[PDB]
DNA sequence: TATAATGGGAGCACGGATGC
């Protein structure tokens, strides 16, 4: 279903959010902000999609990931808050785009 | 509102009642579109507190 | 790199293994 501006603002708000949450959890964890993302990421959509991302110095599978997630869930609370900032902040951008994939039609049946 | 204590005091044919009250007055807040609630529902906020 | 835009477009024949 289409996007009321109420629900577009919110879903954007929690990308940006989401965004800066993961620099936070860069700033922590003394991590890399490409690889959380990545972990963060692959929870939200789950082990269905797990393969070697071309930017990150390390192979991405579940064990590693694993191991993140748990140096992430290792955080004390006001630390461990950042990460459901971001968990949440991915699953709104995938609603984000899932929403707006009318408008690419729309533009592209003119090229 | 309510009454949690009452002090009565008489003076000639007449009581004078010192009343502690305790009662709530209502506010309300419009939110616009470009606002969000940082707020559950019947949470206690303070003096400075944010709510939306 | 920012007004808003949100669901396409076109276009005869007989024989034989299968599938409901």
């Amino acid at each position: 279903p289409l996007l009321t501006l109420e629900e577009e603002v919110e879903l954007a708000r929690k990308v940006e959010e989401g965004m800066e949450a993961i620099k936070k959890l860069s700033e922590i964890t003394g991590l890399d902000p490409d690889l959380i993302r990545e972990v963060v990421r692959a929870k939200i959509l789950g082990s269905a999609r797990v393969r070697h991302i071309p930017g990150l110095k390390e192979t991405l599978d579940p064990k590693t990931v694993e191991e993140i997630d748990q140096k992430l869930k290792s955080l004390p609370k006001e630390h461990k808050r950042y990460l459901h900032i971001a968990r949440e902040g991915e699953a709104a951008r995938q609603h984000l785009i899932e929403a707006n994939l009318r408008l690419v039609v729309s533009i592209a049946k003119k090229y | 509102v309510r009454a949690a204590q009452v002090e009565a005091e008489e003076e000639g044919e007449t009581v004078y009642l010192t009343l502690f009250l305790e009662w709530t007055e209502p506010k309300d807040y419009r939110v616009q579109p470009h606002m969000n609630v940082v707020v559950p529902e019947g949470a206690r906020v303070e003096a400075g507190d944010k709510i939306v």
